[PDB]
């Protein structure tokens, strides 16, 4: 994860780690249907609007760990 | 609500963070708060990270005998 930080700032790009792992279905990867009541976008569009700029650098942690 | 409240752990993201009923900025950075956790296992990774772990061994019988005397 730090390598992360290396990259980014040798890229001089913004670094947003993203919590994945503990998930569970998709609707939380990307918003669920509108339709559905307390629609929510995706985790990464949250990602995407935290940071200003449309080419940062983005971490997905420990991937190889009912939707 | 994970970074809902990495939002208000984090004293420099509350210098004008607006809550959705409020929507004025206001600073939330003079708290420090210290926390009690029952399971450490559900925490999320993030946040078992910026977090520095005590643990708390348990009681002994005479101990008890002490602190139910005195306290
Ligand atoms: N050679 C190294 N130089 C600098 N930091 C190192 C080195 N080896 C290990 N570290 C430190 O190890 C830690 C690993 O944390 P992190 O990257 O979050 O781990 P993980 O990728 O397993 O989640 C970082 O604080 C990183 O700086």
């Amino acid at each position: 994860t730090s390598l992360g930080r290396s990259i980014a700032r040798s890229m001089n790009r913004k670094f947003h780690r993203i919590s994945l792992g503990g998930v569970r279905d998709e609707a939380e990867i990307r918003g669920h249907r509108r339709t559905y009541i307390g629609a929510m976008p995706g985790k990464l569009i949250h990602a995407m609007k935290q940071v200003g700029v449309i080419n940062p650098v983005i971490l997905l942690d420990e991937i190889d760990k009912r939707g | 609500p994970a970074s809902a409240m990495l939002e208000v752990l984090d004293p420099e993201q509350n210098n004008t963070f607006t809550d959705h009923y409020l929507d004025v900025p206001y600073d939330l950075s003079k708290v420090f708060f210290i926390t009690t956790a029952n399971t450490l296992q559900t925490i999320p990774r993030p946040l078992l990270d910026r977090m520095e772990v005590i643990e708390i061994p348990g009681y002994t019988n005479m101990e008890k005998q002490a602190i139910a005397r005195q306290y």
